[PDB]
């Protein structure tokens, strides 16, 4: 739903929302935390088709090596 | 034998059926041994034949001269003489002769000029030589073509003039066509050898590469002519950091990857060089270098190189390249297991290794852990405390090689990947890295925030693992991290945070 009325109800949006991003990177969840996710379908649904993204765990991106000096 | 003096005579005659006569009997005398002494020593006389036939309108004699010339070039003194006499400005006019034979002559001679006469070189570019051979190579016969790419290169070679002037005239272009379209060994070698003087010239090497030179030169890897592959090798190697956005190397690519099961070791270097270029940011080459059996290939000369650095440095860059950002990526970190690659690997992060190397071998071992069936492997292969070993001494040669923090990233970068299997997990933290992860939230580099907050969120996953974080001081620099710009350290260190309660 809406933001959040409360501490509580901040944590729990925020807790989703990482949790979302966490296992869209590559991660994975804890028992708890897929059970946490299940309790409240409800703000994983309103942040999930409406505030979508992508992700990345880590990464060691491409060199492209040089061979100058012949002739 | 003073006839010398009054050919000399009639050469310079005003009856230009006379100076024709003339030209046929020095010419003549010209094969002779003895006669052709006494003309390359009367510079008088060579004076003669270099005026006539740069002046005269009658083809014979604009041939025998020609030729008188291309025989006494073959001395020292009769190259110094031509030379004295202003010969090369008159032989660069005859490029321009409609004869193939006045013509085979002054290029010839040239040739020959260039090869030994000192100061030959000068001459003939302020002659404008160069872009009368370069509008030469238009040609079509093959012994033609042979003698002039030759010069070319002679009068290229360390010279950065000439070669901007050769890439006036289109040279990449004319020497590409002939690599496409002739099959005459000597010619596709001298031209390959100009292409690769021209290679190392920045401004050149982006227009060889857009005529197709690449590909040209990919034609001839499979040539018997050992000097022929080598010269197109070193060529390919000079221009293959500057063709990572060429499309039609399908075949090249595949010639390659068979060239790296060579037993010349200068091919197997070369090929693997060429080829980590080529796949570096370009995942439709690291597709197709997949296809044709790259990563056996890849692993089998890794194996064979031993501590050679020099191949499985390339190799081992190609490899990682291929292990990751596309659709054949999880195969390949797959299919690196499978041939036997793993031991050795995990190897190289051993000495007598080098630093380059070790860090090449640390992103593929980075890579090669995306896949789960890996975990078990690279940790039976001793890779974890090696690897945590790297962090530690270059962390704290960092707090007091090739840029230490980039090992710390990279190490800590394959433990946070390795650190998804729950055996890993306890080797990890059996070797009591915590605190160090813990520290290393506090680095300003932030892909090094991103490593750490990632690897202590791998472990957190586990009870006992996320109370000895939290134990360890963890919450308030994971805290200081929740606005970081970076998702991925703002994600990680909620998520740490998260699981500590």
């Amino acid at each position: 739903g809406a933001p959040a009325k409360s501490p509580e109800e901040m944590y729990i949006q925020q807790k989703v929302r990482v949790l979302l991003m966490l296992r869209k990177m590559g991660s994975n969840l804890t028992a708890s935390e897929e059970e946490f996710l299940r309790t409240y379908a409800g703000v994983v649904s309103s942040q999930l088709s409406q505030l979508p993204q992508h992700s990345i765990d880590q990464a060691a991106e491409d060199v492209v090596m040089a061979f100058s000096r012949s002739e | 034998t003073r006839a010398i003096p009054e050919l000399t005579k009639l050469l310079n005659d005003e009856d230009q059926v006379v100076v024709n006569k003339a030209a046929v009997m020095v010419h003549q005398l010209s094969k002779k041994e003895a006669s052709r002494h006494a003309i390359m020593r009367s510079p008088q006389m060579v004076s003669a034949i270099v005026r006539t036939m740069q002046n005269t309108n009658d083809v014979e004699t604009a041939r025998c001269t020609a030729g008188t010339l291309h025989n006494l070039s073959h001395h020292r003194e009769g190259l110094l003489a031509i030379f004295k006499s202003g010969g090369i400005p008159a032989l660069v006019k005859m490029l321009g002769s409609p004869v193939d034979s006045v013509l085979f002559y002054a290029i010839t001679t040239l040739h020959n000029l260039l090869l030994h006469q000192e100061g030959a070189k000068m001459a003939v570019r302020l002659a404008g030589g160069l872009q009368k051979m370069v509008a030469l190579l238009n040609k079509t016969n093959v012994k033609f073509l042979a003698i002039t790419t030759d010069c070319l290169q002679i009068l290229a070679y360390g010279n950065q003039e000439s070669k901007l002037i050769i890439l006036a005239s289109g040279g990449p272009q004319a020497l590409v066509n002939i690599m496409r379209t002739y099959t005459y060994e000597k010619l596709l070698w001298t031209t390959s050898r100009v292409l690769k003087v021209l290679s190392v010239c920045s401004s050149n090497k982006p227009a060889i590469v857009e005529a197709g030179g690449m590909q040209a030169l990919g034609l001839h890897l499979t040539d018997p002519s050992q000097r022929l592959v080598q010269n197109c090798l070193w060529t390919l190697r000079n221009l293959s950091d500057a063709a990572t956005k060429q499309e039609g190397m399908e075949g090249l690519l595949g010639t390659l990857v068979q060239l790296l099961g060579s037993d010349d070791i200068n091919v197997v270097t070369c090929a693997a060089g060429i080829l980590s270029n080529l796949t570096c940011n370009n995942y439709k080459n690291k597709m197709m270098v997949c296809q044709v059996g790259g990563i056996e290939a890849l692993v089998r000369t890794v194996l064979r190189a031993g501590d050679r650095e020099d191949i499985t440095e390339p190799a081992i860059c190609a490899l990682r390249h291929l292990t990751s950002r596309h659709q054949e990526a999880e195969m390949a970190q797959n299919a690196v297991r499978l041939h036997y690659g793993l031991p050795v690997v995990v190897k190289l992060l051993h000495p007598p290794s080098h630093w380059p190397l070790i860090k090449a071998t640390v992103g593929l071992i980075r890579n090669l852990a995306l896949c789960p069936a890996n975990h078990a492997p690279l940790r039976e292969q001793g890779a974890i405390p090696r690897l945590v070993q790297l962090l530690v001494r270059a962390h704290q040669d960092t707090q007091r090689g090739v840029r230490m923090e980039e090992i710390v990233e990279g190490c800590t970068g394959a433990l946070h990947i390795l650190a998804r299997d729950v055996h890993n997990r306890i080797v990890i933290r059996g070797l009591n890295t915590i605190p160090l992860f813990v520290q290393l939230l506090y680095s300003p580099i932030e892909n090094i925030q991103r490593v750490a907050a990632g690897v202590l969120c791998e472990l957190a996953q586990d009870k006992e693992a996320a109370e000895a974080i939290e134990a360890e001081g963890a919450t308030a620099p994971l805290t200081e991290l929740l606005h970081s710009r970076n998702e991925g350290v703002a994600t990680y260190a909620a998520a740490v945070l998260f699981r500590m309660s």
